[PDB]
Parts: structure tokens; C-alpha cells; sequence
């Protein structure tokens, strides 16, 4: 009940002075405790949950980074009480952790970055969430777009569709609409690097590959590469946490594990023939991304004559030759 | 030397070299301290848009806009590790290689002009010292335009 979570609220406010009487009230958690793993240990872990929540909901940076610091000694304040179970990740909502550490990294790394286009993109899309209190206070905020920032990238997205609505594309405005992908690609650059330091986010993303797909048919040379290493940047986040998560699970329910393979597999797919008329020379690297995708390396090795590579291709390979 | 293949493919990795050389702006001569330093800059400039500017003409008679292509196709960032490839072997450490690291952006694609290449073979005639091979070479590219040589 919320007397609890406002009892652990209270001991990790003491959990920064001194140990000893938290560690009593963790004590007295155990015995008093339910203990029922099923579900009354999800019923401390959606306390832990709400809590991590709490300091996230929390110098608007300077501020944000006190918050980072804050869920580091909350995670830090929870491995040493132990804390060392509960897990209601279920679908939709441990893992929740890293991930609103990540989405405080992304909150930090879009902070870093406030110009006009961005702002104006930011406003449009918490005005359509909701109204906002115009007793000045306007960000028109953050620490609200923080523990929910996923919705201001799919927002600040269609507000690139219709900024190149009137785009008129005519150069000047495909450079606003490259400044706004390399803003969520180093967003996604933040989430990833604070891995290592351990279904709307998706289409946004398959929604940009197209739509930098159109602009690179009207482009200056060096300009419509930038945009393809950066769609190559943002595609090789995508095809990494598919990866990741296919890792994750395994074995009974296969059925379920087998249908979500050729999910991926029939977008390695339509990202290897989106660039097939792009680079070859990103190629390389997309085939390594996703160390495997070889039908599209090997049907580049095809295109051209480069019968070096496909010897290079299985030089470097576990059965491959029986592929090629 | 070698096979057709390989030289449709290396003309067209060439085409592109020549393309990024043409491309790269006329130096600040001003910014030089002498007169002597200065003018020699500014003639290997000249050398350069007359050389490559020819090359690249030479190489874009082949066909209708050959050169669009080129850059269309090997202007990705999988020509520079093509270039790199077919130029070196890939023993060497492909990090401290200038070729590998430079930042290949907008390629202005776009196909000399007469009346500018004639000014810069005549702001290179003293580039090779006037060697009789510089100036027949010149006189004979000029061979095959419209326009001809001052």
C-alpha cells in the first residue's frame, strides 16, 4: 500500500546520512514481509518502480544531472539493503531501471541541445499532450517529458513532416530536416553508451529511414552521405536491441521465438535493399551490425566485381560457403 | 595494364579522384607571407583544375553525364573503403591514413567549364617548366574540344 512506499521513500532519505536505522527498516521489511514470490515481491518491486519514478519526476540541466546523481545513489542505496529480487516488467511496464536511467541520459542529451527549431517542436508536442499552467513556468517542461520523453521524439517528428510540408523541396530546408535526425540518432548514441556503463519508438524511426530516403533524391553529394552514415547510425540501434532481446528469450515458446526472427528478418531486409541503391561501403558495416544479414553482402559482392570480397566474406565466416 | 573490368571500375574510382582535386576551392594566396610563396601556390593550383579538369572531361566523353554516376554510386562512404582498397593493402592501419579518415561532403558534380579550364592551363604553363611534354599534352587535349587553346 502507499503507507510502504512512503516508508522506504523515508528510509532513503536516511539512506544518504547514515546506514544502521535503514538497515533496520529493511529488517523489519523482511520479517514483516509477505514473501510470496508470485506477486507480493511484485508488489516491492512496483514500489521500488514507483520510486524511481519519483526521482525522475523529480538551471534546468544543472538540475536534471542532480537527478541522475540522485537515481545512481537510489540504485546504489538499494543493491546494499538488498533489495535483490522483484521484477514486474510484464509487458508494457530491474530492467525498468536501467531504462529510466537511459531515458534521463536522453532527457540530458536533448537538454545539451536547445535551439529554436527543437524548442518550438518540444511545445507542440506537450500542447497536444495536454494544456500547460501559464503562470510563466514554460519549458514549458521537462520533468514530465522526462519519466515520458519517448513521446517528444514522436512528436518532434511530425512536426519535421510538417515543417517539410512547407519545406518546398528548398535547401535550406532539407539542413532542418538533418538537424533533427542527428539530434534523435545521438539520443539513441546516449542510451546505448549507458548500456555499457551498466512499437511507436520503432515506426518513428522506419518513419525517418523513408523519409530520408525521398530527400537523397534531391540532395548535394557530400550532404546525402551524412544523412546515410547517420541512417546507418540510427539502423544499427534498431537491429542491436532486436538482438538483444532475442538473446533474452530462448527455448519453450519457441513458436512466439520464431515468428519474431523473421519479424527482424524481413527488415535487415528492407534496410538492405533501401541501400542498395545507397553506399556498398556502409555494406560492410551494416553486415557486421547485425553480423549475419548476409543475402544483402552477398548480393553486393554479386552487383559488382569484387570476387576479393566474397573470398573475404568467407575468409571471415561460420558456414558460409555452405550459404554462398 | 590490366583487364576492361578493372578499368571501367578504376577509371570510375580515378573519375572521382579527379573530381574531389577539381572540386577543392583556390588557395588563400593572400594569406602567404611572400610574393614568390604565394604565386608558386596559386600555379599548382592552376595545375591542378587544368590536369584533373581534362582528366575529368576526358573520362565523362564516355558516356552521357558518365559523371553523375560516379558520384552517385561511389560518392558513399563504400567507395572511400573501395578507393582505400584498391589504392592499398588493408594490412596497413587504416586509422592514421588520411585517405580514409577525410570528410567526403557534397561533391559538386558538376562537369568543367571551357572558359575556366583555359585560364587555368594558361596559370600552369610555367607549373612543369614549359617541357614541351606539358605544353603537346595540353595541345593535344585541347585536340578533342570545341574550343580551342590561347
Amino acid at each position: 500500500k502507499i503507507k510502504l512506499l512512503k516508508a522506504a521513500f523515508l528510509q532513503y532519505c536516511r539512506k544518504d546520512l547514515g546506514h544502521a536505522q535503514m538497515v533496520v527498516d529493511e529488517l523489519f521489511s523482511s520479517h514483516s514481509d509477505l514473501d510470496s514470490d508470485s506477486e507480493l515481491d511484485r508488489a516491492v518491486t512496483q514500489i521500488s518502480v514507483d520510486l524511481m519514478d519519483d526521482y525522475p519526476a523529480s538551471i534546468i540541466l544543472h538540475q536534471l544531472e542532480d537527478k541522475m546523481k540522485a537515481h545512481s545513489f537510489l540504485m546504489d542505496f538499494i543493491h546494499q539493503v538488498g533489495l535483490f529480487g522483484r521484477l514486474g516488467s510484464f509487458p508494457v511496464r530491474l530492467l525498468l531501471c536501467e531504462h529510466a536511467e537511459k531515458l534521463s541520459a536522453a532527457i540530458v542529451l536533448k537538454n545539451h541541445h536547445s535551439r529554436l527549431s527543437d524548442l518550438v517542436n518540444t511545445a507542440i508536442l506537450i500542447a497536444l499532450n495536454k494544456r500547460e499552467y501559464e503562470i510563466p513556468s514554460n519549458l514549458t517542461p521537462a520533468d514530465v517529458f522526462f519519466r515520458e520523453v519517448s513521446q517528444v521524439d514522436t512528436i518532434c517528428e511530425c512536426l519535421l513532416e510538417h515543417e517539410e510540408q512547407v519545406l518546398r523541396d528548398s535547401i535550406e530546408w532539407a539542413e532542418v530536416v538533418i538537424n533533427v535526425n542527428n539530434i534523435l540518432k545521438d539520443m539513441l548514441q546516449a542510451a546505448s553508451h549507458y548500456r555499457q556503463n551498466r512499437r511507436t519508438v520503432i515506426i518513428r524511426q522506419h518513419e525517418i529511414v523513408l523519409k530520408v530516403a525521398y530527400p537523397q533524391a534531391d540532395s548535394n553529394l557530400r550532404n546525402i552521405v551524412t544523412e546515410q552514415l547517420v541512417a546507418l547510425i540510427d539502423c544499427f540501434l534498431d537491429g542491436y536491441v532486436s538482438q538483444l532481446k532475442s538473446v533474452d528469450k530462448s527455448s519453450n515458446r519457441e513458436r512466439y521465438d520464431n515468428l519474431e526472427m523473421e519479424y527482424l528478418q524481413k527488415r535487415s531486409d528492407l534496410l538492405s535493399p533501401l541501400l542498395s541503391l545507397g553506399q556498398y561501403l556502409w555494406a560492410a558495416s551494416l553486415a557486421e551490425k547485425y553480423c549475419d544479414f548476409d543475402i544483402l553482402v552477398q548480393m553486393c559482392e554479386q552487383t559488382d566485381n569484387q570476387s576479393r570480397l566474397q573470398r573475404y566474406m568467407t575468409q571471415f565466416a561460420d558456414q558460409n560457403f555452405s550459404d554462398f | 595494364h590490366s583487364s576492361n573490368v578493372q578499368w571501367r571500375a578504376l577509371s570510375e574510382l580515378a573519375a572521382l579522384c579527379y573530381l574531389i582535386a577539381f572540386q577543392v576551392p583556390r588557395p588563400k594566396i593572400k594569406l602567404i607571407k611572400g610574393e614568390a610563396g604565394q604565386n608558386l601556390l596559386e600555379m599548382m593550383a592552376c595545375d591542378r583544375l587544368s590536369q584533373s579538369g581534362h582528366m575529368l572531361l576526358n573520362l565523362s566523353r564516355g558516356k552521357q553525364d558518365f559523371l553523375k554516376e560516379i558520384v552517385e554510386t561511389f560518392a558513399n562512404k563504400s567507395g572511400q573503403s573501395a578507393l582505400y582498397d584498391a589504392l592499398f593493402s588493408s594490412q596497413s592501419p587504416k586509422d592514421t591514413s588520411f585517405l580514409g579518415s577525410d570528410d567526403i561532403g557534397n561533391i559538386d558534380v558538376r562537369e568543367p567549364e571551357l572558359e575556366d579550364l583555359t585560364r587555368y592551363d594558361v596559370g600552369a604553363i610555367r607549373a612543369h617548366n614549359g617541357s614541351l611534354q606539358h605544353l603537346t599534352w595540353l595541345g593535344l587535349q585541347w585536340n578533342s574540344l570545341p574550343a580551342l587553346p590561347g
